[PDB]
């Protein structure tokens, strides 16, 4: 199974801001359908934010004005810029590539937004 | 001798918007009223131009642009507008001039167990520049490995089949997009409308 | 918006049964739906994509089916690692679409 790994998530105070991290081993982030989805503690999972191979991103109306995607090309890794965090953002998020015929998450990062 | 928009229009197969066919209208004089005139071309988005004026204006040549694609990417095609075909298949460019006119095709185009003669592109290095095609169907590498350009994991075929259906809802069943793209160059015109 | 009833909410199946899981859509969106396998603690597995076809590694028991506006998951026989959450989620304008309330499958 291609890899891809999360990173950054921990606790934060309400009103905060966080920025996750996520690296891939195998594949090209910069050459890859990348998306975000979170998916809080008892609660159905909601897809984020995608960006596309050629750098076009797209948000949830739930979301837009406060989460902002984006990628590093010589690294390998997405970056999903986090502002305005309340305490119902709690949840696991996940870095997944979307292929046709492939989907390749990782194992999600924790985010615990509370005092 | 009259120009051959209704043969656009009214052509019995449509390309696939990958490859999106191309066809050159010059040295003619173009009446875009009667186009106007036939409402069941149901969209009739324009941009950088008065749909109106083009009856009065000159220019070097107008391309018509056809292809078909889904209804719901119909709202992709237009200035400023990403996505999946405005990046890979048909890029207009954010200062476009011209118009697009789209209309359902599901009573013509749409099969029983899906049409899959039209195809778009999904997977590419970079967006497309504006009014730009990339046949090429070569095995596109999403990852480290070259895979010797023969389709496996982490390297796809760039283009995808559309497959429609009669009865997927108004947003995925096909839609006959016909574009008018427009010309002039520092040298007299050739097509006017009046 | 398109929003996806799943049902049943629980699905207590003994070993080895043939599962079904249905999923309906508010709109008409085809076939453009995708079912994703996610085990506790772990991040979701796609199983089928454009509701009727298996992705690469998923086992042959797996299978999807319906179309438009009444879709349904089908695994032949339950092993004892596809006990997990099972979630539909629409494709409409793929990669993105929003998720059903997902469909867990333990009897006791």
């Amino acid at each position: 199974e291609v890899q891809v790994v999360e990173s950054g998530g921990g606790l934060i105070q309400p009103g905060g801001s966080l920025r996750l991290s996520c690296t891939a081993s195998e594949l090209i982030i910069s050459r890859n359908y990348m998306s975000w989805v979170r998916q809080a503690p008892g609660k159905g999972l909601e897809w984020l934010s995608v960006i596309y191979p050629g750098g076009s991103s797209f948000y949830t109306d739930s979301l837009k004005g406060r989460f902002t995607i984006s990628v590093d090309n010589s690294k390998n890794t997405l970056y999903l810029q986090m502002n305005r965090l309340g305490v119902e953002d709690t949840a696991i998020y996940y870095c997944v590539r979307d292929a046709p015929s492939e989907s390749d998450w990782g194992q999600g990062t924790l985010v615990t937004v509370s005092s | 001798n009259l120009c051959p928009f209704h043969e656009v229009f009214n052509a019995t197969t449509f390309a696939s918007v990958y490859a999106w066919n191309r066809k050159r209208i010059s040295n003619c004089v173009a009446d875009y009223s009667v186009i106007y005139n036939f409402a069941p071309f149901f969209a009739f988005k324009c941009y950088g131009v008065s749909p109106t004026k083009l009856n009065d204006l000159c220019f070097t040549n107008v391309y018509a642009d056809s292809f078909v694609i889904r209804g719901n990417e119909v709202s992709q095609i237009a200035p400023g507008q990403t996505g999946n075909i405005a990046d890979y298949n048909y890029k207009l460019p954010d200062d476009f001039t011209g118009c697009v006119i789209a209309w359902n095709s599901n009573k013509l185009d749409s099969k029983p167990s899906g049409n899959y003669n039209y195809l778009y592109r999904f997977l590419r290095k970079s967006k497309l520049k504006p009014f730009e095609r990339d046949i090429s169907t070569e095995i596109y590498q999403a990852g480290n490995k070259p895979c010797n350009g023969v389709a496996g994991p982490n390297c796809y075929s760039p283009l995808q089949s559309y497959g429609f259906r009669p009865t997927y809802g108004v947003g995925h069943q096909p839609y006959r997009v016909v574009v008018l793209s427009f010309e002039l160059l520092h040298a007299p015109a050739t097509v006017c409308g009046p | 918006e398109i929003v996806l009833t799943q049902s049943p909410a629980t699905l207590s199946l003994f070993p080895g049964e043939r599962a079904t899981l249905s999923c309906r859509a508010s709109q008409n969106i085809g076939h453009f739906l995708t079912w994703y396998q996610q085990k506790p603690g772990q991040a979701p597995r796609l199983l089928i994509y454009d509701a009727s076809n298996r992705a690469t590694g998923v086992p042959a028991r797996f299978s999807g089916s319906g179309s438009e506006t009444e879709f349904t998951l089908t695994i032949s026989s339950l092993g004892p690692e596809d006990f997990a959450v099972y979630y539909c989620q629409e494709r409409s304008d793929w990669p993105r679409g929003t998720f059903g309330q997902g469909t867990k499958v333990e009897i006791k």
